């Protein structure tokens, strides 16, 4: 259903879904959220789970926020020191701009 | 004392005095003695040189050396090398994890390659859509018969294969007989496509659009570039 919404081109209703199901646990999930977004408030628990400063540097650093990330990774005593490719390049676009729909409700006839 | 009788030991006894040692918790020592690529693999986890381990797996010759090894790897935060590892191991999950943490559509080619490979239709979609082709995922769709579905987004983000698609899965329906299995319109009609007049196609959205796609968003970041996707994105998008 989840799927559904976000096929269709609105935000909203996967997001409290995303909440309903996040607060249902999760460690490989919280996925569906973030991508059609910019902003995921997943990160928040996210570093709960992961909480090595990297998952959260990773994601963290574009909203301009690296930054967090990095204060607790120091305070651990950092254990990062190599990295591999990843730097966002994959594009989370698409969807619905004006003229030849979305789809929340579909006509069609027997006909 | 030992070192001169050391010469005057091999293979095997190295092993069971390796074990001694390791016993003794001279790991490293444990290590230099070393001897069985199994006995040097396991105390290779605990030790963690990580190169070295490598040489010692030199070609593993098993993923699940890799696998263990992955998390190993991952844990020393050793990735650029732990990449190469799983990625020689093409072990895809983990991976995947690191991979859309900070980001990376080359990473995806390749995967997409491997989405390709996986055997279960829905992954491969998340990957379409998050390089971001509709195109891509409309083509996965072929394939599996995910035929309702496609349509929807072939609909929502116009490709305007809603016309096209939706011509087939009628024809489906329309192997199994019925007018109303049968089911028909596009331009008008049942449907009135491009005469309804509303929300998935157009130029001049989509110029700027055009452009979008190539900047980044931004708010405030780093060299790991913006996009954002929220309520300034609806607002746009709509104009």
């Amino acid at each position: 259903l989840s799927f559904l919404y976000l096929i269709t081109g609105n935000l909203e209703k996967l997001r409290k879904m995303m909440k309903i199901a996040e607060i249902r646990k999760d460690m490989s999930g919280h996925y569906q959220n973030a991508l059609y977004l910019g902003d995921v408030s997943e990160r928040v628990r996210i570093l709960k789970n992961c909480g090595q400063k990297s998952l959260a540097y990773l994601s963290a650093a574009t909203h301009g926020l690296d930054e967090e990330a990095e204060s607790l990774k120091e305070t651990f005593d950092p254990e990062k020191e190599t990295i591999p490719d990843i730097d966002p390049n994959a594009k989370l676009l698409q969807p619905p701009a004006p003229i030849m729909p979305l789809d929340t409700n579909w006509p069609l006839l027997t006909v | 004392m030992a070192d001169k009788v050391l010469p005057t030991i091999p293979k095997e006894q190295r092993t069971r005095v390796a074990h001694f040692l390791e016993k003794q918790g001279f790991k490293q020592q444990a290590l230099t003695v070393s001897t069985d690529p199994e006995h040097r693999f396991e105390l290779a986890l605990q030790l963690g040189e990580l190169k070295i381990a490598y040489q010692l797996a030199v070609e593993a010759e098993s993923e699940q050396k890799w696998k263990q090894l992955a998390e190993l790897a991952i844990s020393k935060c050793q990735f650029s090398l732990a990449q190469e590892c799983l990625h020689h191991a093409q072990d895809y999950g983990g991976l995947l994890l690191l991979a859309t943490a900070s980001g990376n559509a080359s990473m995806v080619n390749k995967l997409a390659e491997g989405a390709e490979r996986d055997g279960k239709n829905n992954v491969a979609f998340m990957s379409y859509f998050l390089q971001g082709k509709l195109d891509a995922c409309l083509e996965l769709l072929i394939r599996t018969g995910r035929l309702p579905e496609a349509a929807f987004l072939a609909r929502t983000y116009l490709p305007s294969q809603v016309s096209r698609v939706v011509k087939l899965w009628r024809e489906n329906l329309s192997k199994v007989n019925q007018k109303a299995a049968e089911s028909l319109a596009d331009p008008t009609e049942y449907e009135n496509l491009f005469p309804g007049l509303k929300e998935a196609f157009v130029v001049e959205e989509w110029v700027k659009e055009t452009h979008a796609d190539l900047w980044p968003a931004k708010q405030y970041p780093l060299v790991t570039p913006n996009e954002e996707r929220n309520v300034m994105e609806e607002a746009k998008g709509f104009q």
